[PDB]
């Protein structure tokens, strides 16, 4: 049961963004921290059960200009692929 | 146990196909594989994680109408999985990764 917590006010680039997974989801120090990257993570790394709480989505989703979109995207996909992934977008 | 970036690159070449100490994800799954605890080697020895479609997220491979990657991991032996990776199209054009997808080197 691992959660990640993501405080969007808090994002001001998709670099954030990568570092703030890296964290909260407990990634390797390897992490390419790019979209193939997370991939890979989310199917042959991470633990789950997972929980990913996204807060202020729509203020992150700015200062990263959509790149916000693509790494949820990424989340869903990994979620329909089988993972064990809640994703809370408030 | 064929799993160096040469010895993968000439086999894909050679006979369309990954060595056969390659699973996928899910087979690896089925096998008792939990990511998060690195037992691949405990419940496959010597089998390496391989053989699933690349979706070429970033784009940095060349994409093509009809074309499609896959990849697999390389110098993988046991435990946790490394930042290596040879990437494979349908129409056989070799990349490699050894940076976890950051940069990529065209190999054949």
């Amino acid at each position: 049961m691992k959660k990640a917590v993501i405080n969007g006010e808090q994002i001001r680039s998709i670099s954030d963004l990568h570092q703030t997974l890296k964290k909260e989801l407990a990634l390797p120090e390897y992490y390419g921290e790019n979209l193939d990257a997370l991939w890979d993570a989310l199917t042959g790394w991470v633990e789950y059960p997972l929980v990913l709480e996204w807060r202020q989505f729509e203020q992150s989703k700015q200062l990263t200009e959509n790149g916000a979109e693509s790494v949820l995207q990424v989340f869903r996909e990994a979620k329909a692929a089988g993972a064990d992934i809640t994703i809370i977008l408030s | 146990v064929i799993n160096t970036f040469d010895g993968v690159a000439d086999y894909l070449q050679t006979y369309h196909k990954l060595p056969d100490n390659y699973i996928t994800k899910s087979e690896a799954q089925a096998l008792g594989w939990v990511a998060s605890k690195g037992n691949l080697a405990d419940v496959a020895p010597g089998k390496s994680i391989g053989g699933d479609i690349f979706s070429n997220r970033e784009g940095k491979l060349p994409g093509k109408s009809g074309r499609t990657w896959r990849e697999a991991d390389i110098n993988y032996t046991s435990g946790f999985r490394n930042s290596d990776r040879i990437l494979y199209s349908s129409d056989w054009l070799i990349y490699k990764t050894t940076d976890h997808y950051q940069t990529f080197t065209k190999i054949r």
